[PDB]
């Protein structure tokens, strides 16, 4: 009914029967469920940089570490922008999106994340994104943690609006 | 494997001892775990007198 | 961790059931004549 | 212990004389010691020209040089093999 | 070994068998059990202090066994025993596990055992290879639709276990 | 009475010796009864893809159990801070102070922190999450059961393939050359330039989107039209933060030399040029023997026709392919000497030249991966010289061998075997007396009058690689040289930086002392040999057994008669030879070692002064680094390197229990056991039960083998405890 | 992080492992 | 058992049959050498392999010569 807040899997099984042979999920229901788990993983990782920057600045000498923060960036912040952008490439395009055109390749001639009624949390996450590297060069801890929190509100949003298909198969 | 079952050293007989051991084994652990629960003197080491 | 139980109740029967069945088994095995 | 493979026109190439028979220089065999010597002296002066051309090497150095340059240690083989020529009577 | 009634043998399937129907039943009963809340502390985490190291699981929460499962596992250990004891040390008339070496293998069933609806050899064949397959279908039904196994098997009868 | 079926000699041996060979002949295929050469190179050929697969189920157990228990994700995040977690800790017997004490790592659990490297090359390569190791655990699953199915497969009628199959000399070489070699180094160098490269600059690529981003912004255009150097147009910035795109170039193959200034290891942009260099030139060299098309060459010419006409080799090489061809124990020699030497070079050229990033500053893996290899490269080395003797004993025909090198290697042995005597005791004498020399006025208060010898040649190898510690000014190390200049718009910038800078363990300075330890392992390596090549050109015969080769390669004696014969099989000299390993080894990571730690406090001078006489070795680096893994357990409490102060006593227990097997012989245990069998038969209750196997004491050669075991795992144990206990409490 | 179904599927992929060595085990025995 | 052999290079000093502590050598008439005899080894089921015969052997490569083979309970010296 829900994805799993740190693996990201189906959680429960809560005529559309889950068991294989009579599944009524399509491919692209599956690739869906997919990537919104990517999706819950990369933004229930967001507290943990939250944390993180919160121990900094009580440290008795206070150093943002632009390291960590952009490596943390590097490693969810990303990947999150990406899980949606395919999710909103999904959603607009449609089968095509899921392997109707082909294997991934430049000129894929088919419609664009964007155009996509999800595709603008997508752009608040990617505003996040350049805030939390702009903080890091600047030295601002209120910066990173205020960023770090806009891009869990814009990916909880674009999860409750998408109201993906959870596949337990 | 032999016929014969009177005897210890034989197939059916080492069989029937080790048949004998487990269920003797048990028991007697079973006794045992009896005995020491009822009697407080044998849950101490001998020690409840002191 | 997820899936912990598996560390306990793999770790015992790795460690204490599969070697006794298979040196049990081993033993079996290099007693017998045919 | 079992009869050990060898490629289709393998043929005996050990010897004891001055120089080996001339079929140890497979396909050139049949090519005079002239032209071994020749070619030999060749390749080492467009081999030494283009490896001394592309000594400070490049980002951008001349593949043809690059390529050039391997003859220099091919005229080794070269000269060594107009040696078994001319001893061969070629 | 495969000359003692082990391995795939019809010895092997009726055994397998009768540990299935009783497998079945336990987990049907464990379902109902644990759906009404007959099973005591059900949630409470068995400490260290009083049971050792081997209480640990590692869990993030609790870091230890809980009781029911605790508890399941000592109704387990209870019916290991009685197997040890029924294997090593059976009954004069009970069907033996390790059969004696010079022994007659007794006929495979084939595809359908011969029905019979009293107390017979048949009908316990029939029902242990219905029972094995549906240990494999309920374990399958649970890891395929991501379900704990109490709650497929409740929700294949009905719900009416709870 | 049938467990050796291969052995019916063992198979009715009515003792308790019958087990232990049939175990310890078992993989010896050759010796097995009725076994011909068809079933044997098949039997061989099924067990290469089980040990394949082994090593695939143990790699993809190694990423298992980093994804499922390891905290790679909060690693990757903070790579000099974390500590890599090999695998949880779910242990029984621990107590509770026990389970707190191994509760490191950041996480909730007790864990082993590993000591592998395996987080620092994940890293480099590319992978980032666990969803990516646990894929590639599920990926080496597949492999594994795909070898064990092709081990099965080749193992049936129709698909075993045939002895002309096995022995295809041109068509193996061509492919390993030109495919095992070469092209998976060219796949290597796609996946970095694919994979590794954008994932180090922060751009994710995966199977999801790797064929619609382009390595290159060009991409693939530049190199379809020979204008190759826009591959290496903007390299890496050296403010590059690794795994992100502040500072990240464009380039995908380079030649920059040196270190990337941050994870202060090799650019990974260079080791993808790297692939791409050797594995076009492997590719090139697979293209050698000639096959099924009349180009290329024929082994067998090669081979006859290099007898130099001096007369000076003999026969030279001809009957050396036949040689090679038959014999698989040749084959495993020329195998494991040329990997063993390859070993020894990862050892050496991966601390010096580290090519994995944030490595080189885990200094416990560095020095738990140098010791490792080491070890490794010594076994490979000794059992390289052993199945050299295996081959003298069962596989050399001196007839179809006339006049050979191998023919005339035999005809000088004493020439080869009393010159390395000669050079063992010139410099054991010498490099002895240089060391007691030191440790004699040191002792007297005079440490001016130690023979301090600077390693001058050494330096001066050092300084031609550009090393301006010694003000050589030879080759790179002077500015105008014709070595300098020709490298100067390539790699030398990069390299100069990294071998002149003191930060890293490239070309480290080296001293008195450095030169005092080389010749020490000059020594040991020579010793070692010198047992060894006595093993094998004595294994077919000597004076005082000349008909060896009739008695096999392992054999206890030949009695006590012509004075004694213990210890005269060529086994016997790969027993002897195995201590010499350990020692060598042991000489060498105890060097690394102690200079290493030295260097990491920022106290190269402790090293400097004190390795130049024994007792600096013996307090300076034995007793005083034992400190921090002697009190991993105390009366006061325990710590996480409780594990490794058991293990140092475990090993100081396994490698005393092996000098009984080695000091105390056959007939006194026998005399024991015959007691013990007279008062099992006599004890009432006790002689109900009875043995079916007839106990035997151990025999001769298997107490050496069993005593060699335990000396030799009681020497690894210890010693790894030591390394990683002493550097992680030290961390320096 | 992985899943109870992702170890699910590694244990299923090294049971199959485990029978396909069974199988090369029993073939080089004889 | 061990396997015994005897060379023709035997002088037929009979020192290896009196060193043979189990009785697997004898002495058969041989035209060979001058004493008219070679050791010979009908009971090398009893031969333990001590190589005593070898030690008296005063041949310069001992012509009788013990190769170790299977062990039996008699080739082991077991009492039990
Ligand atoms: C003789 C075999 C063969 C040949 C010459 C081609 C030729 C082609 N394929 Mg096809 N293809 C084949 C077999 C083949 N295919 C098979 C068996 C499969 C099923 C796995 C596919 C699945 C496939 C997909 C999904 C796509 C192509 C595409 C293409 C185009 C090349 C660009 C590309 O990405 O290649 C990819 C080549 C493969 C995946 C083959 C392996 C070209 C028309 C791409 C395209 O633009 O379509 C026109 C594309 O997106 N192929
Ligand atoms: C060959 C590499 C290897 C090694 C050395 C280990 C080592 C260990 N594993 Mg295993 N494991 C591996 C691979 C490996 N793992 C793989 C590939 C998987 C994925 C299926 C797992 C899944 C796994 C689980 C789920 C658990 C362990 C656990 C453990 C620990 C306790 C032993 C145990 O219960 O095993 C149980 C292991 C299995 C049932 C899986 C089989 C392991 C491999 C595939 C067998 C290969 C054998 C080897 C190649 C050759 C065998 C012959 C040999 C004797 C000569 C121990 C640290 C336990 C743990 O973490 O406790 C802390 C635990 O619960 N492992
Ligand atoms: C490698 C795996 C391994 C594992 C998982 C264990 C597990 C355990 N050991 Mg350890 N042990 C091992 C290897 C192992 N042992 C080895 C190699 C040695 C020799 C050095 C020892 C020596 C040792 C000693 C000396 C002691 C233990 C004890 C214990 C118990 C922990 C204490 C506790 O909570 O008491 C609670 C323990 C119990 C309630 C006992 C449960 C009995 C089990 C469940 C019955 C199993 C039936 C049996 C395995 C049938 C197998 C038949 C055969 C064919 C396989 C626990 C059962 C202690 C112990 O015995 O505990 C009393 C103890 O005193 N161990
Ligand atoms: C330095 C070592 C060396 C030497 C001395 C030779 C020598 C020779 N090679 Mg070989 N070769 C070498 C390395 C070497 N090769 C390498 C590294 C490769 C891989 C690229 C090849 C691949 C190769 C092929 C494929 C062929 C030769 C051939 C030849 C012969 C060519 C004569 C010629 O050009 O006539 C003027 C000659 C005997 C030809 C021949 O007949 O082989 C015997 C042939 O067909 N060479
Ligand atoms: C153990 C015996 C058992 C019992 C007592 C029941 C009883 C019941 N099942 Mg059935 N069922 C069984 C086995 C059983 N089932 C098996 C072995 C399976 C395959 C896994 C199913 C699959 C199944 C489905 C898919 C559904 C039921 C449902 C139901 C309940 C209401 C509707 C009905 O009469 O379904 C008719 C009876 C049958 C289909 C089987 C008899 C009913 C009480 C329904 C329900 O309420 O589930 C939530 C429903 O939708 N059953
Ligand atoms: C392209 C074709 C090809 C390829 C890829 C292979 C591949 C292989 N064959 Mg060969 N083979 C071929 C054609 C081919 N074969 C042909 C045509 C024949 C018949 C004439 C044979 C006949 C044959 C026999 C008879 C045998 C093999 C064997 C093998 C296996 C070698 C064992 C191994 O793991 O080595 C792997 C080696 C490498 C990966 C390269 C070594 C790298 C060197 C040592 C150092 C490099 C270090 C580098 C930094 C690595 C770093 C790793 C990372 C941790 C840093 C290997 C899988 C053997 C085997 O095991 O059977 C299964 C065997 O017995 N083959
Ligand atoms: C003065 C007599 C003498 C001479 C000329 C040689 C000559 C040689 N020996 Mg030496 N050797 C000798 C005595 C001698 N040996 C003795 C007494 C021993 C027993 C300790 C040895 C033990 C020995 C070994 C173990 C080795 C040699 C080796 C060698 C050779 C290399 C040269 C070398 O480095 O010497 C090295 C010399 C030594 C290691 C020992 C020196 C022993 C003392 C100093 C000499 C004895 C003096 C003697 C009593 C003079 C009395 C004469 C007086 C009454 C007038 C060469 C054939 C080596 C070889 O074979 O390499 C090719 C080699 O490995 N020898
Ligand atoms: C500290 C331990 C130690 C030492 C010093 C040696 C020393 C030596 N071993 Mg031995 N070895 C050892 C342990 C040791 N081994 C162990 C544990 C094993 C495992 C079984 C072996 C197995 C082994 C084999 C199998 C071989 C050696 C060989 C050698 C020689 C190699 C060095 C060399 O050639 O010249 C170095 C010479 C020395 C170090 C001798 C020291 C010089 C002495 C002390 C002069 C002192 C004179 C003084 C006045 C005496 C006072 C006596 C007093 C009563 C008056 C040398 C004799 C090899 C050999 O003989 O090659 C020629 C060889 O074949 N060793
Ligand atoms: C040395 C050796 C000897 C001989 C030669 C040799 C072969 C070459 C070599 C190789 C040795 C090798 C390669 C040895 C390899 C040994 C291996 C790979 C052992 C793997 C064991 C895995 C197990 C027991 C997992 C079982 C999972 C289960 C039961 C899960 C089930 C399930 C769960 C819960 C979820 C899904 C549903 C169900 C099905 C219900
Ligand atoms: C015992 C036995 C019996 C018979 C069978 C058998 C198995 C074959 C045998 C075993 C034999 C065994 C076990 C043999 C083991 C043999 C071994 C280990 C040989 C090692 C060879 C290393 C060489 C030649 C390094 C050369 C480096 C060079 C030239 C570097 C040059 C340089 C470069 C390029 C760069 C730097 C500058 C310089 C310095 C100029
Ligand atoms: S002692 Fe042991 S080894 Fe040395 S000879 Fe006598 S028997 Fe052979
Ligand atoms: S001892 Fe040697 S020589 Fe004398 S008899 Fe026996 S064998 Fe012949
Ligand atoms: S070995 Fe001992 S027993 Fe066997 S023959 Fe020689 S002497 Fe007689």
């Amino acid at each position: 009914a829900s994805l799993d807040p740190k693996t990201g899997f189906p959680i429960q099984g809560g005529s559309a029967g889950c068991q294989p042979m009579t599944q009524a999920a399509s491919i692209l229901d599956k690739q869906r469920t997919v990537l919104a788990g990517k999706i819950t993983v990369a933004a229930n990782k967001v507290p943990v940089l939250t944390a993180a920057v919160d121990k900094m600045k009580t440290a008795k000498k206070p150093k943002l570490d632009r390291d960590y923060v952009l490596r943390y960036s590097a490693l969810y912040l990303t990947t999150l922008v990406d899980a949606m952008e395919q999710y909103c490439l999904r959603d607009a395009n449609g089968a095509k999106a899921a392997g109707g055109a082909g294997l991934p390749k430049f000129k894929e001639t088919l419609k664009p994340a964007s155009s996509s009624s999800l595709y603008s949390y997508v752009d608040t996450v990617k505003s996040g994104i350049a805030a939390v590297s702009a903080a890091a060069k600047a030295g601002d801890f209120d910066g990173v943690n205020k960023a770090a929190g806009d891009i869990k509100t814009a990916a909880d949003s674009f999860l409750s609006t998408a109201n993906p298909p959870i596949i337990f198969n | 494997e032999t016929e014969a079952k009177d005897q210890l050293q034989t197939a059916k007989g080492w069989r029937q001892f080790t048949s004998g051991w487990l269920v003797g084994s048990v028991g007697g652990a079973s006794f045992a775990y009896i005995l020491i629960s009822n009697i407080p003197f044998l849950q101490t080491a001998g020690m409840s007198m002191l | 961790m997820t899936a912990a139980y598996l560390p306990s109740i793999l770790v015992p029967i790795i460690g204490l059931i599969f070697p006794g069945l298979v040196m049990a088994f081993a033993f079996i095995y290099i007693e017998q004549d045919e | 212990f079992s009869p050990v493979p060898s490629p289709e026109g393998t043929k005996e190439t050990y010897w004891e004389t001055k120089a080996p028979s001339s079929d140890v220089l497979g396909i050139g065999a049949g090519v005079s010691s002239g032209n071994f010597a020749a070619a030999s002296v060749f390749a080492a002066l467009v081999g030494g020209y283009c490896t001394g051309q592309v000594i400070p090497l490049t980002v951008e150095p001349n593949p043809l040089f690059l390529a050039g340059s391997f003859l220099l240690p091919y005229s080794w083989a070269l000269h060594v093999a107009a040696w078994i020529q001319k001893n061969n009577g070629k | 070994f495969g000359g003692r009634g082990l391995g795939v043998t019809v010895n092997a399937e009726r055994w397998n068998g009768r540990h299935a129907m009783f497998g079945i039943f336990a987990m049907v009963m464990t379902s109902y059990m644990k759906g009404h809340g007959l099973i005591p502390d059900a949630d409470k985490v068995l400490d260290i202090a009083q049971w050792g190291p081997l209480a640990a699981v590692w869990d993030g929460a609790g870091n230890g066994i809980s009781n029911e499962r605790a508890i399941i596992l000592i109704a387990h250990v209870h019916v290991l025993v009685v197997s040890v004891i029924a294997a090593i040390a059976p009954f004069g008339f009970q069907d033996t596990l390790v059969k004696e070496k010079g022994y007659t293998p007794e006929s495979p069933a084939g595809l359908i055992p011969p029905f019979k609806t009293g107390l017979t050899a048949e009908a316990e064949l029939i029902n242990g290879r219905l029972a094995m397959l549906g240990v494999i279908s309920i374990v399958t039904a649970s890891l395929f639709t991501g379900t704990s196994v109490v709650d497929t098997i409740n929700l294949g009868m009905g719900k009416i276990l709870y | 009475t049938k467990f050796p079926k291969f052995s019916q000699a063992l198979a009715q041996d009515p003792a308790t010796r019958r087990i232990w060979y049939g175990l310890a002949t078992a993989h010896d295929l050759e010796s097995h009864d009725g076994m011909t050469e068809e079933n044997l190179y098949q039997k061989i050929f099924a067990s290469h893809f089980g040990h394949l697969a082994v090593i695939f189920l143990w790699t993809s157990g190694n990423l298992f159990h980093v994804a499922w228990q390891g905290n790679f994700e909060q690693w990757v995040l903070n790579p000099l801070k974390v500590k890599p977690i090999a695998h949880a800790i779910w242990d029984p017997h621990f107590g509770q102070p026990a389970v707190k004490a191994f509760t490191k790592g950041g996480v909730s659990y007790p864990v082993n922190i590993a000591t592998s490297g395996v987080y620092h090359w994940w890293y480099t390569i590319g992978m980032r999450s666990n969803t990516d190791l646990y894929a590639g655990s599920l990926f080496l699953l597949f492999l594994a059961g795909v070898f064990l199915f092709a081990g099965w497969l080749h193992l049936q009628p129709k698909f075993r393939p045939g002895l002309s199959w096995f022995k295809n000399n041109e068509s193996r070489l061509n492919h390993h050359l030109s495919g095992l070699f070469g092209f998976s180094s060219l796949a290597w160098s796609a996946h970095l330039i694919h994979v590794a490269i954008p994932e180090a600059r922060g751009q994710h690529v995966c199977w999801d989107n790797f064929t619609k981003v382009a390595p290159h912004p060009a991409g693939l255009q530049p190199f379809f039209t020979g204008n190759w150097g826009a591959y290496a147009a903007s390299p890496d910035t050296t403010n590059h933060i690794f795994g992100t795109s502040e500072g990240a170039g464009t380039a995908i193959l380079t030649f920059l030399g040196g270190f990337h200034p941050q994870t202060q290891a090799l650019w990974l942009t260079d080791i993808a040029h790297h692939h791409l260099a050797i594995g076009v030139v492997f590719i090139f060299a697979g293209h050698m023997y000639r096959t099924n098309w009349g180009i290329g060459h024929s082994l067998k010419e090669i081979l006859d026709a290099h007898r130099p006409p001096g007369g000076r080799l003999g026969a030279g090489h001809k009957g050396i392919f036949e040689t090679l061809t038959n014999s698989l124990h040749f084959q495993l020699g020329l195998a494991l000497a040329s990997l063993g030497v390859i070993t020894s070079l990862v050892a050496q050229h991966m601390y010096a030249l580290p090519s994995y990033a944030f490595i080189a500053k885990d200094y416990v893996t560095q020095s738990a991966l140098y010791t490792h290899h080491q070890y490794i490269a010594g076994f490979l080395m000794v059992g390289a010289f052993a199945h050299g003797a295996i081959f003298f004993v069962r596989d050399y025909d001196p007839e179809q061998n006339k006049n050979n090198v191998l023919a005339r290697i035999l005809d000088h042995k004493e020439a080869i075997i009393s010159h390395l005597s000669w050079v063992s005791l010139f410099l054991g004498f010498h490099t002895l007396g240089i060391y007691v020399h030191n440790d004699v006025v040191v002792a007297f208060g005079t440490p001016e009058k130690q023979i301090l010898v600077e390693p001058v040649f050494a330096q001066w190898i050092q300084a031609s690689s550009g090393k301006a510690l010694y003000g050589f000014d030879v080759l790179l190390s002077s500015t105008n040289s014709v070595a300098a200049n020709a490298s100067s718009n390539i790699w030398l910038p990069g390299w100069l930086e990294a071998i002149n800078s003191g930060k890293n363990s490239l070309f480290l300075p080296i001293g008195p002392g450095d030169f005092l330890i080389h010749h020490a392992i000059a020594l040991a390596l020579h010793t070692t040999t010198l047992i060894l090549v006595k093993g094998a050109l004595d294994a077919r015969g000597s004076k005082l057994m000349p008909d060896k080769k009739d008695f096999g390669y392992a054999f206890p004696c030949d009695g006590p008669g012509r004075g004694g014969t213990c210890d005269i099989s060529a086994w016997d000299a790969f027993y002897l030879s195995m201590f010499w390993m350990l020692n060598t080894i042991g000489w060498v990571t105890f060097y690394w070692h102690w200079k290493h730690i030295t260097i990491w406090q920022g106290n190269a001078g402790q090293f400097n002064e004190s390795s130049t006489y024994i007792m600096g070795w013996l307090r300076d680096y034995l007793w005083l680094n034992s400190s921090p893994l002697i009190n991993g357990y105390n009366p006061f409490g325990m710590n996480s390197l409780s594990v490794w102060s058991w293990m140092f006593l475990f090993g100081h227990l396994i490698w005393a229990t092996g000098f009984m097997f080695l000091i105390s012989w056959r007939g006194y245990w026998q005399e024991l056991i015959e007691t013990l069998v007279w008062a099992h038969e006599r004890t009432p209750l006790a002689n109900l039960v009875r043995w079916k196997d007839k106990p035997v004491a151990l025999s001769i050669v298997q107490a050496r083998l069993v005593g060699l075991i335990h000396f030799t795992a009681g020497y690894i144990f210890t010693y790894a405890a030591f390394v990683i206990a002493s550097t992680t409490g030290k961390f320096g | 992080m992985i899943s109870d179904t992702q170890i699910f599927i590694a244990l299923i992929l090294a049971l199959v492992s485990l029978v396909l060595a069974i199988r090369l085990g029993r073939a080089l025995y004889q | 058992s061990h396997s015994v052999k005897v060379y023709d290079t035997c002088i037929g000093c009979t020192q290896c049959v009196r060193a043979c502590p189990c009785d697997v050598l004898e002495m058969v008439s041989w035209d060979g050498c001058k004493a008219g005899q070679i050791a010979s080894a009908p009971r090398t089921e009893d031969c333990i392999g001590c190589k005593r015969c070898e030690t008296a052997c005063p041949t310069d490569f001992l012509s009788v010569r013990v190769y170790l083979g299977g062990e039996t309970t008699r080739s082991m010296g077991l009492a039990y």
